[PDB]
């Protein structure tokens, strides 16, 4: 229904905010103040709508064709939390079968061999996921970045993960604070978090920067280095710069991290690399300036832009054959669901806002 | 191919292959002469079937004292993971004689460290499984870092999980 | 660009003093859209939170939720001040008149509106200050403006001892 | 002897200041049969444990385990310093050529040595120093000797207000 005024702030502050398309709507000024004042017209609907926040704003978490549904979607929500911060989420154990199946396999032929060529990162979540189930978080905002919940052997799991179909699955300002905000809900909750990547790197814009990327970017490296629910990231193909790190990097405190033989873990892409560690040798020689620079771009792609050197150092714990990390994430969880960690003492934490 | 997916998955179980025997075939063969097993057959014969899961498989040393950096082979003389014992965690790490002579160097160090913080953090048993000629000198004070970090954690993980050596 | 600052402050144990003389929130589309919902949220999450002394006074405006978000004593805020040009309120007189006499003004149509300048006049000068929230104690004291400066010289003496703290928790989940 | 001192002094909040010239573990059988393993065991474990300030201080000889066991950094201590004169290696120029080299003497046997006389004074030139410890860090810095005082007078100052604690246990397993 509505809820307009301050009492928007009230739900603002819970974990997830459920609305119905066409019956909710939430704003702190109504239509009729902003036209009085800023000679604005503006319906309810466009103003702050079910679709508006939740694919906008990004302040609601789900629309729902109706309230049938909308009760069913927080039961989902419920079920896959504990009823308060001193326990583990609900669980209903059940042994998991490692052998590889037919679905395993397919992970194996997911990922194309053209890099800028994309794939549904729902399907490798879905594989790894108890019957394939995933109940997705803030589907419609910031498209790139997937949140939600799913069960790995019968306990509850959250996942983010970049989606390569959406924006090139690149981070930005708002798939930033959806992940940042989903990451510190489910460690809050002891809830575990798997997380897959393939990001190119930040979204670059004039509005980015203006708008404070900086600032807002940080709230998920902040998420990722607070949380002390297991961690469990696993690198299906890029990540290059800051963004490898920000992605649930072992750096932060992530405690498992895997890659596939498709991953390509760098500082950046070869052509700007070379472009920058070869200035003095390209310029040489005018005569065949570029050749040479394709050669070295050609060379540096096929010596770094792959997950081995971050393997050698231990940065990504091991190389895994795609159709393997359903295994993995499973034996891993269970090892790491005893995991004991614990913050510096202090009232709280001064996340950038 | 390599510039395509199946290629890099073909990639892969080259190095797997590689990295699963890092000893030359030799190295093997007088280590089974003295009546020793190899780190890999000793994992096996302790961690319940099929619950071995390695850590650090495709590590190389960094160091370019020496020549050494003539010979990077993966996991750099030791192997570590998890796995479980009667159903039970416990994390492990077993040297390999076969590689340098077992001699403990700077990567091969921060691997055992990192099985030792692991086993910290989620509370379970060590098990190493030792078969050392002693410090790997090219890589001289580098070597005597790595010791230190191990001798910290053994005394700060004293008394809170089961440490257990085995000097094989 | 408050709310982290509070947040500072309280961290850091530094006490919050702060002034109030807030008509509301900026109008627009724009706010709406770019998450005034969520982000202004963060304001009243950081005074809730806080566990510093809180002194609060209201030099003049105070209407509807920016009243709560502003220190409001209903987030926790230990001391709050009022001047007597304080109005507290939970909207601006035209607004309330126009909805609570709304049938009033209709009827006698000729002539409307010079009866609802009496009722928004007559509703300001009854509701506009801070005597209906020091009837509740919203506001610990109404103060002569001159008077500021002692209050919360003497309330810093007494409120640095202050001794809260919120349910355990690895953290909370603020807005982001 | 020393471990018992480095706990009694932990156990009472007394910070802990090590000057290190140690040229390795006393060499022989008896050593060995009496548990020397278990034993010099005992001072790892004391360094590894305490909580209070320790800083330490080479003035000269740091060579294998003997260096890792004088209150070295890798076992926690908090500022580590050397003397020019400090040598910081794994083991004597000596030992450590006659096996990085066994082949390199071996191959033109004839004149076989002034080959190794000339690789032991290479790698004592280049090696037995503390230099190789200070690029990576494993001391804070390489001191002229008259500046200890006032390295240890300015590192205390700051390093007074230490606080660090081990895992929770009922106590440790020392070697006996």
């Amino acid at each position: 229904g509505p809820c307009a005024g301050g009492a928007v702030y009230s739900p603002a502050i819970t974990d997830f905010t459920v609305m119905v398309d066409q019956t909710s709507h939430m704003f702190i000024t109504g239509p009729d103040v902003i036209k009085t004042v800023t000679g604005e017209d503006v319906g309810f609907e466009e103003l702050g709508g079910a679709r508006t926040h939740n694919s906008t704003s990004g302040v609601a978490h789900h629309m729902a064709g109706d309230e049938k549904d909308a009760v069913e979607y927080v039961k989902q929500l419920l079920s896959y939390l504990p009823s308060n911060n001193l326990s583990e989420p609900p669980a209903f154990p059940e042994e998991a079968d490692l052998a590889v199946t037919d679905e395993d396999a397919e992970l194996d032929t997911i990922v194309p061999d053209s890099a800028n060529q994309p794939y549904d990162m729902h399907s490798v979540i879905e594989h790894v996921l108890d019957d394939a189930e995933f109940f997705e978080t803030q589907p419609l905002f910031a498209p790139n970045i997937l949140t939600g919940f799913g069960r790995v052997e019968g306990r509850p799991v959250g996942i983010v993960a970049n989606q390569p179909m959406q924006f090139a699955g690149c981070l930005d300002i708002t798939a930033s604070e959806k992940a940042a905000r989903f990451v510190r809900t489910c460690d809050a909750f002891n809830v575990p978090v798997l997380t897959f990547v393939d990001v190119p790197g930040f979204l670059p814009g004039v509005d980015q920067e203006h708008d404070g990327i900086i600032r807002r970017g940080a709230k998920l490296i902040f998420a990722y280095a607070e949380a002390t629910v297991p961690l469990i990231t696993v690198i299906t193909r890029k990540a290059f710069g800051g963004a490898y790190d920000v992605m649930g990097s072992k750096h932060l405190g992530a405690d498992l991290n895997l890659a596939w033989p498709t991953a390509q873990i760098a500082v950046m892409g070869a052509q700007g690399a070379v472009n920058i560690l070869h200035r003095r040798t390209i310029a040489d020689a005018g005569d065949d300036a570029e050749a040479t620079r394709a050669r070295l771009i050609q060379e540096y792609e096929d010596a770094l832009l792959n997950p081995y050197t971050a393997a050698e150092r231990g940065y990504v714990d091991a190389v895994i054959m795609p159709s393997d990390t359903r295994r993995h994430i499973v034996r891993g969880l269970r090892q790491l669901r005893t995991k004991r960690e614990s913050l510096p003492p202090k009232k709280h934490g001064n996340i950038p806002l | 191919d390599i510039h395509t997916t199946a290629g890099k998955l073909a990639d892969l179980r080259r190095r797997i292959e590689e990295a699963t025997h890092a000893g030359s075939a030799r190295a093997v063969e007088k280590q089974h002469a003295k009546g020793k097993l190899t780190a890999r057959e000793r994992i096996d014969l302790l961690l319940d079937e099929g619950s071995f899961v390695e850590l650090d498989e495709f590590a190389r040393h960094r160091s370019t004292n020496f020549g050494l950096d003539a010979n990077r082979p993966y996991g750099d003389g030791v192997v570590t993971g998890y796995g479980t014992v009667d159903g039970r965690p416990v994390a492990v790490f077993s040297q390999d004689f076969t590689v340098f002579g077992g001699a403990l160097g700077e990567v091969y160090g921060q691997k055992i460290v990192k099985v030792m913080d692991f086993a910290l953090k989620t509370g379970c048993p060590v098990v190493g499984i030792n078969d050392s000629g002693g410090a790997r000198i090219q890589e001289g004070v580098a070597s005597l870092g790595a010791y230190g970090e191990i001798f910290r954690r053994n005394t700060h993980a004293s008394g809170v999980i089961p440490q257990i050596s085995l000097v094989v």
